[PDB]
Formats: C-alpha cells, sequence, structure tokens
C-alpha cells in the first residue's frame, strides 16, 4: 500500500509560497536593513552569546550535506 | 569620416579616427624603445590632448573604440608605472577615457566586468598627484558638445559607490579586499572623494548622497554643512536654501532607519539653527525627541536680547504650534522669568490665544440644532449623547443644558456619560466647568464622576503658563475611597495636562497603577491617562506601567475585558519611540502564561516600526499560523483562548498604522492597498476575527490621514449594513469628520438610513442613530486629524482615546470614554504684533506635485483662497502661503502645519 | 538620483507585496468553509447546465414570470426561478438564461457588456491638475459647473438655486478641450467615461438605440460620475449616407440621447461633456438651454496664454539659455496650443539633424519659421499694405 | 547614463508587475448567487426546468 | 484554467456545446487577412533615387 493521504502537504505548499516569495520581494530595502542591524547585535547578542561572532561565525565557507547513494 | 591626411587641422582628426599617429603609435614606441625620450613624451601628452577633444564630438563609438584601443594594453605592457615613476605616472592621463570606451561606449558584457577593477585602480593612484580630479572636473564641467561626455564622468563616480560598500560586507577592509584591489581610506582615494563632494554639490547632486550614507557617521554630514553655509546667499537665494534641508531631511526618512537618524538629525538642527527660520530649527528638534534641543533654540533667541523685538514672539509662536504642550512647558516659566510682557507672550504661548481666534469663525457659522431629544427606552440614552455629539469644539448650547430635566432623566452607566458629553459643548475654552459644578456636588456619585471627566476636556483650552491647572481641582476626587470617582479623576486629569509629564501630575499617577489586585473593570484609566501623559517626548518605556498589567493576571483572570483593555494602553505608550522599544518585548516574553503571549504580539508592532515593511511580512506570518499548525495534527481556559486570537488582529492592523504616518506620507496611498485585501481576508477568516477589523477600518485611515477620502468610507458603508457590530460605523464617520460634506455628504444619509429605516433591536440600533450626529460640523467649524499637523510624519497626542475605542465590542461603559475627543486643528489665520484675527490669502493644492518633499509643498501657482476659514482636509489638505505674486511677504512657513502664520506687508 | 530611488522604495515594496498577497489568499479564501455555502454552489451548477444562452430582461410581470428579447429570434416568456429573486432583477438588466428551457437562473453579469467595457476605463489620465500651462481662465469656468457640486453641495443650497448639469466644450482645434476634461476629472477623483459618440453608429440597423441607453444606465450605478461622450458631432444633424443604409440611424441615435439625459431629472450629480467642433455640426436646438450649463468657447492662445504653454515644453528640453524665452514669442504670432508643441519638436528633430547633445540657437531659429509656413495667411497684410 | 538608466529598468518591471496583478485578481469574484430564500424556490426549480411548460 | 484565459483572449470553441478548446494568438480579421494579401514590404531607396 502507499500513502494515500497528501491533505497535510497542500498546507505546507501554500505556506512555502508565502515566505519564500516575500523574502525575494523585500531585496530592495533588504540592502540598508542590513546596516541597521548590525549594530543593535554588537549591543545585545547575536542569538544567544556574544562570542563566535569574531567573523561571520568563524568560516566563510558552508557546511552542505550531499548523499551520493543510488545502490 | 576616413584617412585625409594633415593638410589642415580638421583632417589630422578624420586621419586618427581610422589609425592616429601622434596619439597611440608615437608615444607607444617610444617608451619601449628609450627611457630618456620620456620628456619627449611630456611634450607630446599636450598634442594628444587637443586630438582627444576634437575627437570627442563624433557619436560613432567604432571609431573611437578600435582607434586608441592598443593604449589600453600599453598602461601594463610599456609604461609598466614605476619605470621614471612621475613620468608613467602622468601619461596615465590619455589611457582613462580609452578603458571607459570599452566599459560604457562598447557594450560588451566581458570586457565591461574586466576593465572596471582596473578603472578603479588607475584613478586611485592618479588622483595622489590630483591631476586625475581634474581629469574628471573637464568632463564634469564639459569641452565638447556630444553625447560622449554626458555619461563618462557618471561612471567614474558609480565606481567610487562600488567600492565603499564592498567594504562594508567584507571582513578585511581597504584593498585586503578583492572587489577592486581598491581601498576608500588611506591618502590615495580618501582625498579623490573629498574633491569630488566639493564640486558636485555646487554643480549637480549626483554623488553626494551615496557618501552621506555608505559612512554612516555624522562627520560626513559635517562636510555637508560647510559646503552649503556657503551656497545660501551668493549662489541661490536664502528661500531656495530652505527647501534644500528639509528635501534632505523628508525624503530620507526612509532611507535612514532610527539608530541612523538620529546621528543625522544632529546635523540638519545645526543647519536650522545657524539658518534664519527658527521655526524649522525647532521643528526638527521635536524629531530628535530631545527636550534638550528645544530649550536651546528658546534660549539662543531669549537671553542675548534685552527687549521684545522679533525674537521673544517667535519663539513663542515656535513652542504654541505643538499640541502635545511638551513646547508650552519648556516655552513657559522662562518668559514669567524675564519679564517682557506677560499678557501677550505666556497666553501665546500656551493654547489661550487659540480660543480668541475660534470667536471670530463661530460668529459666522452660528450653532445648528438638528439633534433629537427623545425619551424612554435606549431612545432617551441615544438622545443625550448626540446632543453633545453635535456641537463639538467650542460652541454654544447653553440654554438647552440649563433645563437639567433631560440630563436628570438619564440612569446608570448613562447617567455618567451624560455629565460627560456636556463638558465637550464647550471644548477647548476657559469656560465650560460652570456647568459642570451644579451636577457634580449633589445626587448619586454617578453624575458627580461624569462631572469630572468634562472638566478634563474643558481644561485642554487653559493648563499653562502656570494659570488654571486641573491639579489643583481634580486631585480631592482622587483621593475619595469610591472606584467611579477615583478614576475619573485621574483620566481626567491626564487629558488636561494632555502631553505634558509636569512634574504635580506624573507624580500622583506614579505611586498607582501598581494596585490593579482589586478586581475593578472601570480601573483602565489608571495606566490608560499615563500613556496619554508618556506621548510627546522619547518615551521612558516605564517598568511601573509594565508590572500592574502582570499583577491583574494574579489576581483574577476570569475576566479577561479588563486585561484586554490593559493591553493596549501599554503599547499607546511607547508611541513616539522606537529603539527602546525593542528593548520591552523581551521584558514582557520573559514570563510564559497564554495571557502573557497577548501582550507581546502587541508591543512588537510599536518595537518594529520605522523598518516597517518587515513589519509588514510579520504581520502575514501572523495570518498563516493559525492554519499552519492545525494541517500537522490532522495526518477558565476559555478567557486566555479569546485574549489570545483577538491581539493578534489588532495588532496586524495596529503595526500598519504606526509605519504609514512615520516612513512615508506619498506612499500612505498605496498602503490603504494593502489594509482594504488585508481586512478582507481577516474578515472572512475568523468570524471572532471579524469584529476586530470592522471598527479597525475606520481608525486606519484616520491615522494615515489619507489623500483620498472619496471611495474608502462610503463602500465598507453599504456592505457593513449586513455587518454586525454597528460600532463599525462609529468608526467610519470618526474620519468622515474631516472636510464636512465632500467626505461626510453620502455619509450622513446612509448613517441615518440604517438607525432610521429598520430596529431589529434597541440594542444595534443605539450606535446607528449616534453615528450621524457625531460627523458633522456646522459650516466647516474645525476639522479632525489623527496628526500633530505641525509634522505629517508626527502623530496625535491627544486624540489617543478616541484611538483606543476599536479593539472593543459595544457597551455603555464605552460611551463614557468617547465624550472625549480633543486635538482639535486650530485654524491658521495671520496675526500682528498687536493681534489681528483672520486670514488674508492662501494657496491650496488638493495634492502636492512635488516628489522632493512629499510633507506638503506644493507649487507657488496654486488655486487661490479667501481668508476666515479652518484648514481644509481634503482638496487643500497641503496648504502653501501665497505671496510671489502679492508684493507681500509671510516670515512663517506652511506647509499643512498647524501652525499660525505672520505676515510683514510693507 | 536620490527622490526617483524614494519613488522605488515606496512602489517596490508596497506593490510586490500585494501581488504575492493575493496569489496565497485565491487558496486561503477555499479553506474556512466546508459546507453550507459549498453545497448551494453545488446544486447551482447541477441546475445551471452548459452553455448558457444571453438574454436581455424587457420587463418583469409579477407572478414568477417575465418577458426576455434575446438575440434568439423569437421572444420569450421565461420564468423567474432558482437562485434569483424578484427584487434581485430590475428592468433592462442583462440576465442569464437556461440552454434548454430559457429560465432566468440569475445575474452575474448587471449591464455587463462590451459597448460598457470600451466606455469605463482604468488608465491613467494625460494630464493631472493642467500640467501644462495656458487656459487659465477657461478651467476656472468647468470647474465651477463640474468639479464644484460634486466636491461642495452644499454651497449651492445656502444660494438656493439648483446645481448646474453638464457642459459643451467647443471651438477650434489644438487647443486641448480634450484634455483639460481628463485633468478636472483626476482632480476631483471622479468615475471617467470615455465613450466616444462615434462608436455606436454602424452600418447595421437597429442596434445604435440600445447603445445610447446603456451609456446613461451604467453611468447612473456608479454615480457619481463624470461622463465624456467625445466627438458627438458626428452623430449631429448630417447624414450616414445619401443612398441607404443609414438614413435611420443617426436620426434615431440622437433623439435618444437627448432623452435620457434630461429624463434622469436635472441633476448636478452625473455631469456630461460634449466635446463638439462646432454647433454647426450639430443640430441648431440641442437641449437647449436652462439644463446643460454651461457653453465653453475655445479660441486662440494669446501671448500671455501661449507663453505659459511654451515655457513649460522648453525647460524639459536641453538649454534656453542661447535664446531668450521671450524671444521665441517674440518671433511666433498667434496660434494654437499645438502649434507651440510642434515647434519644439521640430527643434529636437533639429538637434538630431546636427548630432548635438544641445538644442543650439540654430535649432530654434529654423523651427519657428517652419510652423508658420503652414498655417499661412498674408493678405491680412495685402489687404492694408 | 547610470543615475536614470538603471532607474530606467526598474520603473519598466514595477509596471509589468502591476499588469500582472490585476489578471490574477479578475480570475476571481465574489462568490456566487446562491441566497437561502432561493434555495427554497430550488425545489420547485427542478420540476419545471426539465417539464415541457416553459 | 481561468488564471490560463484573459481578458480579450481568442479561443476555438466546438459547435454542439460550444466547449472550449485551447487558446490562439491568431486573430482573424479582413484587416489582418489584407497584410496577408500585401505580403512582405519591398525596394530601397537607390531604386527610388532622386
Ligand atoms: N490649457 C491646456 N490644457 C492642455 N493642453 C493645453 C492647454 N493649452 C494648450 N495646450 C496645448 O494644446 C495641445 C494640443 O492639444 P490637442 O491636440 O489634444 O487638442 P483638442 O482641442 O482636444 O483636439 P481635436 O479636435 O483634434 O480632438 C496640447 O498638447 C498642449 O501643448
Ligand atoms: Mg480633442
Amino acid at each position: 500500500p502507499r500513502m494515500y493521504e497528501e491533505a497535510s502537504g497542500k498546507e505546507v505548499e501554500k505556506v512555502a509560497t508565502a515566505v519564500l516569495s516575500t523574502t525575494a520581494r523585500a531585496k530592495a530595502r533588504a540592502k540598508k536593513t542590513k546596516k541597521e542591524k548590525g549594530p543593535n547585535e554588537e549591543e545585545k547578542k547575536k542569538e544567544h552569546e556574544e562570542k563566535e561572532k569574531e567573523r561571520e561565525t568563524n568560516k566563510k565557507g558552508i557546511k552542505e550535506t550531499k548523499e551520493n547513494d543510488e545502490e | 569620416m576616413v584617412d585625409e591626411s594633415d593638410k589642415k587641422q580638421q583632417t589630422i582628426d578624420e586621419q586618427s579616427q581610422i589609425s592616429p599617429e601622434k596619439q597611440t603609435p608615437n608615444k607607444k614606441d617610444k617608451k619601449k624603445e628609450e627611457e630618456e625620450q620620456l620628456s619627449e613624451e611630456d611634450a607630446k601628452l599636450k598634442t594628444d590632448l587637443e586630438l582627444l577633444v576634437e575627437r570627442l564630438k563624433e557619436d560613432d563609438s567604432s571609431l573611437y573604440e578600435a582607434s586608441l584601443n592598443a593604449l589600453k594594453e600599453s598602461i601594463k605592457n610599456s609604461t609598466s608605472s614605476m619605470t621614471a615613476v612621475p613620468k608613467p605616472l602622468k601619461f596615465l592621463r590619455p589611457t582613462y577615457p580609452d578603458l571607459c570606451s570599452i566599459y560604457d561606449k562598447w557594450t560588451d558584457p566581458n570586457l565591461k566586468s574586466s576593465l572596471a577593477d582596473v578603472l578603479s585602480i588607475l584613478a586611485m593612484t592618479y588622483s595622489e598627484n590630483g591631476k586625475h580630479d581634474s581629469l574628471r572636473y573637464r568632463l564634469l564641467s564639459d569641452v565638447s558638445d556630444f553625447e560622449g561626455w554626458g555619461h563618462e564622468y557618471i561612471r567614474h563616480l558609480a565606481l567610487e559607490i562600488g567600492e565603499v560598500y564592498n567594504d562594508q560586507v567584507e571582513k578585511d577592509a581597504e584593498d585586503e579586499t578583492s572587489s577592486d584591489g581598491s581601498k576608500s581610506d588611506g591618502s590615495a582615494a580618501t582625498s579623490g572623494f573629498e574633491f569630488s563632494k566639493e564640486d558636485t554639490l555646487r554643480l549637480c547632486l549626483d554623488i553626494v548622497p551615496y557618501f552621506l550614507k555608505h559612512n554612516g557617521e555624522e562627520d560626513a554630514v559635517d562636510l555637508l554643512l560647510e559646503i552649503e553655509s556657503i551656497d545660501k546667499l551668493p549662489q541661490f537665494v536664502d528661500e531656495n536654501t530652505f527647501q534644500r534641508v528639509c528635501q534632505y531631511m523628508v525624503a530620507c526618512v526612509p532611507l535612514l532607519p532610527p539608530p541612523e537618524d538620529v546621528a543625522f538629525l544632529k546635523t540638519a538642527y545645526s543647519i536650522y539653527l545657524s539658518q534664519n527660520e527658527l521655526t524649522d530649527a525647532i521643528a526638527l528638534a521635536v524629531r530628535l525627541g530631545e527636550e534638550d534641543m528645544i530649550r536651546s533654540v528658546f534660549d539662543a533667541t531669549s537671553d542675548p536680547v534685552m527687549h521684545k523685538q522679533l525674537a521673544y514672539i517667535l519663539a513663542a509662536q515656535k513652542t504654541s504650534f505643538e499640541y502635545e504642550g511638551v513646547q508650552d512647558i519648556i516655552g513657559n516659566g522662562k518668559l514669567s522669568e524675564h519679564f517682557l510682557y506677560l499678557a501677550k507672550e505666556l497666553n501665546l504661548t500656551g493654547p489661550k490665544v487659540p480660543e480668541d481666534i475660534y470667536k471670530s469663525h463661530l460668529d459666522n457659522s452660528k450653532s445648528v440644532f438638528s439633534s433629537a431629544g427623545l425619551d424612554s427606552a435606549q431612545q432617551n440614552l441615544a438622545s443625550s449623547f448626540v446632543n453633545g455629539f453635535l456641537n463639538l469644539g467650542y460652541c454654544n448650547d447653553k440654554l438647552i443644558v440649563d433645563n437639567d430635566n433631560w440630563v436628570y432623566k438619564t440612569k446608570g452607566d448613562g447617567m455618567t456619560s451624560a455629565v460627560a458629553s456636556i463638558g465637550s459643548i464647550y471644548q477647548w475654552n476657559l469656560d465650560g466647568l460652570q456647568q459642570l459644578d451644579k451636577y457634580l456636588y449633589v445626587d448619586e456619585p454617578e453624575v458627580k464622576a461624569g462631572a469630572l471627566l468634562g472638566i478634563g476636556i474643558s481644561a485642554s483650552g487653559v493648563h499653562d503658563g502656570e494659570v488654571e491647572p486641573a491639579l489643583l481641582l481634580l486631585q480631592d476626587y482622587v483621593t475619595n475611597p469610591d472606584t467611579k470617582i477615583s478614576s475619573a479623576a485621574i483620566l481626567g486629569l491626564g487629558i488636561a495636562f494632555a502631553g505634558s509629564k509636569n512634574d504635580e501630575v506624573l507624580g500622583l499617577l506614579l505611586p498607582i497603577a501598581a494596585s490593579t489586585d482589586l478586581p475593578i473593570e472601570t480601573a483602565a484609566m489608571a495606566s490608560l491617562a499615563l500613556a496619554h501623559v508618556f506621548v510627546g517626548t522619547c518615551n521612558g518605556d516605564i517598568t511601573t506601567s509594565i508590572m500592574d498589567n502582570f499583577l491583574e493576571r494574579t489576581a483574577i483572570e476570569l475576566k479577561t475585558d479588563w486585561v484586554r483593555f490593559l493591553a493596549l494602553a501599554l503599547g499607546i505608550l511607547y508611541m513616539g519611540q522606537g529603539e527602546q522599544v525593542d528593548d520591552v518585548l523581551e521584558t514582557i516574553s520573559a514570563i510564559e502564561h497564554p495571557m502573557t503571549s497577548a501582550i507581546e504580539v502587541l508591543v512588537g508592532s510599536c518595537a518594529y516600526t520605522g523598518t516597517g515593511d518587515v513589519l509588514l511580512i510579520q504581520d502575514l506570518l501572523h495570518r498563516l499560523t493559525p492554519k499552519n499548525v492545525k494541517g500537522e495534527e490532522d495526518a477558565e481556559i476559555k478567557s486566555e483562548e479569546k485574549k489570545g486570537k483577538s491581539s493578534d488582529k489588532d495588532a496586524t492592523t495596529d503595526g500598519k498604522n504606526d509605519d504609514e504616518e512615520e516612513e512615508k506620507e506619498a506612499g500612505i496611498v498605496d498602503e490603504l492597498a494593502y489594509a482594504v485585501l488585508g481586512i478582507a481576508l481577516i474578515a472572512l477568516g475568523e468570524d471572532i476575527g471579524k469584529e476586530m477589523s470592522l471598527r479597525h477600518f475606520g481608525h486606519l485611515m484616520h491615522y494615515g490621514n489619507e489623500h483620498i477620502r472619496r471611495m474608502v468610507p462610503l463602500a465598507m458603508g453599504i456592505v457593513s449594513v449586513s455587518d454586525p457590530q454597528m460600532k463599525v460605523f462609529d468608526t467610519l464617520t470618526r474620519f468622515s469628520h474631516d472636510a464636512d460634506l465632500e467626505v461626510s455628504m453620502n455619509s450622513i444619509f446612509a448613517m441615518g438610513l440604517c438607525g432610521a429605516g429598520t430596529n431589529n433591536a434597541r440594542l444595534a440600533q443605539l450606535l446607528r442613530q449616534l453615528a450621524s450626529y457625531y460627523s458633522r460640523e456646522q459650516d466647516a467649524l474645525f476639522i479632525t486629524r489623527l496628526a500633530q499637523g505641525l509634522l505629517h510624519l508626527g502623530k496625535g497626542t491627544m486624540t489617543m482615546d478616541v484611538f483606543n475605542d476599536a479593539h472593543v465590542l459595544n457597551k455603555v461603559t464605552l460611551a463614557s470614554i468617547l465624550t472625549t475627543a480633543v486635538g482639535l486643528v486650530s485654524p491658521s489665520f495671520m496675526l500682528k504684533h498687536h493681534q489681528l484675527f483672520y486670514m488674508l490669502n492662501a494657496g491650496i493644492r488638493p495634492k502636492f506635485i512635488l516628489a522632493l518633499n512629499d510633507e506638503g509643498e506644493p507649487i507657488k501657482v496654486n488655486v487661490r483662497v479667501g481668508q476666515a476659514v479652518e484648514t481644509v482636509g481634503q482638496a487643500g489638505r497641503p496648504k502653501k502661503i501665497t505671496g510671489w505674486i502679492t508684493q507681500s511677504t509671510p516670515v512663517l512657513l506652511n506647509h499643512g502645519e498647524r501652525a499660525e502664520l505672520e505676515t510683514d506687508e510693507y | 538620483t536620490r527622490c526617483k530611488l524614494k519613488l522605488l522604495r515606496m512602489e517596490r515594496i508596497k506593490d510586490h507585496l500585494l501581488l504575492e498577497e493575493e496569489f496565497v489568499s485565491n487558496s486561503e479564501i477555499l479553506k474556512p468553509f466546508e459546507k453550507k455555502q459549498e453545497e448551494e454552489k453545488k446544486q447551482l451548477e447541477e441546475i445551471r447546465g452548459n452553455p448558457l444562452s444571453i438574454g436581455t430582461l424587457e420587463e418583469i410581470i409579477d407572478d414568477d414570470h417575465a418577458i426576455v428579447t434575446s438575440p434568439t429570434m423569437p421572444d420569450y416568456y421565461v420564468s423567474i426561478l432558482s437562485f434569483v429573486d424578484k427584487e434581485l432583477l430590475e428592468p433592462g438588466c442583462s440576465v442569464l438564461l437556461h440552454h434548454k428551457t430559457m429560465s432566468i437562473v440569475g445575474v452575474l453579469q448587471d449591464d455587463a457588456d462590451p459597448m460598457v467595457s470600451v466606455m469605463k476605463m482604468d488608465k491613467s489620465p494625460t494630464e493631472s491638475y493642467s500640467d501644462i500651462g495656458g487656459l487659465e481662465s477657461q478651467i476656472q469656468e468647468i470647474k465651477e459647473s463640474v468639479e464644484l457640486p460634486l466636491t461642495h453641495p452644499e454651497l449651492y443650497e445656502e444660494m438656493g438655486i439648483k446645481p448646474p448639469k453638464g457642459v459643451i466644450l467647443y471651438g477650434a482645434p489644438g487647443t486641448g478641450k480634450t484634455l483639460l476634461a481628463k485633468a478636472v476629472a483626476n482632480q476631483t477623483s471622479a468615475t471617467f467615461l470615455r465613450i466616444v459618440g462615434s462608436e455606436l453608429i454602424q452600418k447595421y440597423l437597429g442596434d445604435g438605440p440600445r447603445l445610447c441607453r446603456q451609456i446613461f444606465k451604467v453611468a447612473g450605478e456608479n454615480a457619481p460620475s463624470i461622463v465624456f461622450i467625445d466627438e458627438i458631432d458626428a452623430i449631429g444633424t448630417k447624414r450616414y449616407d445619401s443612398n441607404s443604409g443609414g438614413e435611420r440611424e443617426i436620426q434615431r441615435t440622437m433623439l435618444e440621447l437627448l432623452n435620457q439625459l434630461d429624463g434622469f431629472d436635472d441633476r448636478g450629480d452625473v455631469k456630461v461633456i460634449m466635446a463638439t467642433n462646432k454647433i454647426e455640426t450639430l443640430d441648431p436646438a440641442l437641449i437647449r438651454p436652462g439644463r446643460i450649463d454651461r457653453k465653453i468657447l475655445f479660441e486662440n492662445p494669446d501671448l500671455s496664454t501661449k507663453k505659459k504653454i511654451l515655457g513649460i515644453h522648453t525647460s524639459k528640453m536641453n538649454l534656453s539659455e542661447d535664446v531668450n524665452l521671450e524671444t521665441l514669442v517674440t518671433t511666433k504670432d498667434d496660434l494654437s496650443g499645438a502649434d507651440i508643441q510642434a515647434m519644439c519638436t521640430e527643434a529636437g528633430l533639429l538637434a538630431l539633424r546636427e548630432r548635438r547633445m544641445q538644442v543650439t540657437a540654430e535649432d530654434f531659429k529654423q523651427a519657428k519659421e517652419r510652423v508658420m509656413k503652414n498655417k499661412v495667411e498674408e493678405n491680412l497684410e495685402g489687404l492694408y499694405l | 547614463a547610470a543615475p536614470y538608466a538603471a532607474k530606467l529598468k526598474q520603473t519598466e518591471n514595477d509596471l509589468k508587475d502591476i499588469e500582472a496583478r490585476i489578471k490574477e485578481k479578475a480570475g476571481v469574484k465574489e462568490s456566487d448567487t446562491g441566497l437561502a430564500p432561493s434555495h427554497l424556490w430550488d425545489i420547485m426549480g427542478d420540476r419545471q426546468r426539465l417539464g415541457e411548460e416553459h | 484554467n481561468v488564471k490560463d484565459l484573459k481578458a480579450s483572449q481568442r479561443v476555438c470553441l466546438r459547435s454542439d456545446s460550444y466547449m472550449l478548446h485551447k487558446v490562439l494568438e491568431n486573430k482573424a480579421d479582413p484587416l489582418v487577412s489584407l497584410m496577408m494579401v500585401e505580403k512582405v514590404p519591398d525596394s530601397t531607396y537607390d531604386m527610388v533615387g532622386g
């Protein structure tokens, strides 16, 4: 037997289109938003600590996970 | 055209369009043959310059491109830029257009990318000398007539904007960035910029705003001062200079977010302070939120003068303009001390002089009596409130009141609101107190309580110059143990003092707001009053006000109705700030209860303002969340749940309101679109949600003060006959009140039709009746705005009692509040030294034409209007001062300000 | 540079958000309901067949029937039944019929027709609050009649007079009578009807008097309104053809127009605008004064008026330092406002001719002489001299 | 030409976005004709429509 | 869909129910067929020199 419910995947699909589109739309305003923002983060915190912000975090590059299994 | 040799000079130019002789060949061969022939090259530089100029008049890109192509090679291949240091360095003068010929003239992507980096480098290195600046400059002011020069100097300037921005992003900074190989520091590019700035403000404007904002420093802004202060008298007049400074300030409100703005308004203040419009100095001082700055402009005019002169008079006028009354406090007292004139000065600073001028308008206007005076049931209750609602502002209705029959015939909580409505008859007038004193000392406590509210409303007319403080009278009542009486006393006291945080007033409200353990639904007024007081200056975001709402939840959480009204009061306190309001979202979120979470979403709307385009995407995330959560799951409590939901809906709209006034002003029109389709979504979505949104529309438009008020009230209205909560009608009318019988013509009939036509409940009805009478004013007697008026970037301060009632299901209790609606625009008449009580002329333009300013500047021509009228709200929302045609000159700018004018005639 | 960025700051974020908002909401509308309204819809679709033949409702007989005239050649006594009410209909409104057996199954039109579509416009006006100068006075006469009742009706009531109905713009070509009406319409923020009077007339007969009715019918639904029937000259006294195929059409169509303008009532809430070349291309009595107030005769700009038109154009083009503002006026003699715009287009083409990026002195001088040469007479000074 | 050139394309995209916005809007309109007192008219409505009588 | 059909879109239909087929951008009028008759423009300025 297969999966015979996909009703709740419509809800996922609807809210996926909302958040992603605004994000794109915002980009023009988003440029200046970053200048405003960085100082208040210095004043407060990044997201929970005042360290691991001596660079961007501590790595220029990024961690991606890629699965090349094909069996 | 083509090869035609050396016969005359014309024909040398035509030859080098195909292949140069004295330019590309000669120099190139010379430099790679010998290194002592560099002295011959030097002379051959001048010869190249004139031939370049001559052939900078040919519109085809190909016959300048290819000709000088190989010069581009030479930069690094033969010259090498270090063989004899100054000499190779200074022969990079022909090579810089040549690079641009491939860049801009030729549009081929590959090459455009590659030579951008190079142009930045060779620019920088050659500006050390300063002859690269001079190279830019011969193109800035031109030496050629064609298309070519009109783009090239512009291309140079963008190069600069690119690099500076890249240093912000990059964490290496200087030329250790790989963007171009270049820095915005050192001694090599900094000096290039310095020279660049000087010239382009003088003649152009193009690179000037990009430098300022990129640095983010008040220093950059202080260079802008030096250049502008020169320009203000010999190159353009005074008037033209005033327009520059405010263009800069109004334009960059949504281009400088809060932390960014504060370092900048400091420079803008200084500009104004030096300048001849001290009116602009003071106006700007309100922005900063700084008391100190307001005080400085006043002290500067008062102290080094020992005479009435222009100086004392102008000071009174500037401070008078805010109906915050914050400026009122500052400005009076120093006048008492100095002892010039008491009689002209103290009154002119305080709200005393606005009473005299209303008298002349009122005399023309008469008093219209169309109100009902029905008796029995709810019809008694309806009629007695409507009577106050139809003679709002200073108007006469005295003889009607003096028959105390219909007044005394009300009962209950209605009785309390009937004594209250009486006070708004004589709103913004010294008198009023007479009618009220009589009721206050006889019968039931209900009628005493109502008196106190009225004294508050009347007392907006005199509460400065140290004369008639509301405090003296209203204190005795706070002391009294009964709840009705004491609540009334402290609400009315806030209204009278307005935005002033006068010490006596403040200090009465400070020990209290900390016992709300006692369950009293009519004890809102404790925090509600303190909120009204706070707004007008930079907000404390006081910890007492935040504490007591939580105490209320400890004692009782069965009666939600009280705890919903409290939550709104905290967010209204925090308006007029945004920097400091980021901290307090965290203070509320510290405690976790489903009830406390209700508090957080309101106050979030106030925190994120002025970068409210982010606020928008968030208030949409809000919509989605009930449904999204539900989806996943498919594959005592009652009070907490209900507060939860409703707060969200309220916030979505509050969020919008705060944003649209402060950043945009033109953009409000578009934002109105954002609202109407938003409102539909919530109205359809939840039923419970639909109630909040119906009332909210009327106040949405009023907060933004729309430029188009024709369509929007009237459309909603028809739909809302079917829709429940007839309070819907009351909220549309509060906006429609405006400029009477333009917005209001359709409205009075439509609202009267629904009540009169069908009675489907005496409950639904009571609202339907109240609405019609409420909009009207007799002969366009005053307008209403949910704005300062002085700034249209601002916000109300006396209008917050109006604003409050839109989260609320309809009730008798609510009626009590609604009697207050103080904050009325004074008519912007012309004054003399020995007082004149009318206008002469004004320009009106329904919609301003300018997009350099959007505050409310239209052209000099306008459409000409006469005297003796209040400030129009539709068809003349911006208002300009007309003088250029009448050979007569105003001293005090007017741009749809609240502000009264003064003119000098010669 | 800085302020065109500010237009971008306001328009990009608010507008881009608005598209996205609509697009999710179309899904979101559906989800609140799942019975009741869904059910009623479901049975509306069972009842109403596919396709539906259009009807036009002539009249309602009060007994659960009506009579329609349809693009099907014989008329029908149809019934009013199923998801429609007796008072959801009004006569003369367009109805939807059932293919098999004609019945009014509801309305989703309500005066939706192609002639309505041409007439209503969602376009932006070309001029807003007299962008181009000249004719200062004439607009302060349109405004008294048209804009002024809409904006403030109260002032007419103190006065005790009835408020005006309509204006007639007429006289000269190239004076921008058709553009002042567009200006006035944007100033108020009224509903504008660009219908053209010439778009009711076709070879085929008997269609026309329907079209005349529909204008007055739609205008009243969306009132307040400003109606512009542009170029009512063609439907004037004149005839279509001297043979055949049009002896009737002009005669019925004009008469039918006067009738429903008067028959409204004497309103000051739906204004009409008749744009016409002259009263010599129309009938000698229209409908005919006290009722059609006011009449505006356009004539040629005078030296003051043509200065004003010119100053607008010259500033939007490179240079004015070369040849004084006054020197342009002086050289020109009095002509319509088109001739003033024409000199500036030709000037710009002449800068292209040279391959300059400046409008030089030479360009102004030639461009002035050209227009004067079209458009010429010399027997004014030949009779004299 | 960077001050006006770049800002020209930006102007253009907004207008096109607005045209697209209007075709998204008009494809859905207000539901339907269904009214509770004429849902009772439906009982008689099936019989007469299928019959030979109009 | 009714998001795929636009205002002023020409379409094909049956005749026994007038049920839609698909979208068409070829709009057929006598003026458009006049372009088919005329064919392509021809000639060059030097053929018509002088
Ligand atoms: N007051 C004004 N309003 C508008 N444009 C004006 C005004 N005065 C003069 N003009 C000038 O007149 C020009 C010609 O206008 P236009 O050709 O549309 O004329 P019209 O009288 O409406 O014509 P038609 O008879 O061709 O329908 C405008 O482009 C403008 O340069
Ligand atoms: Mg015309």
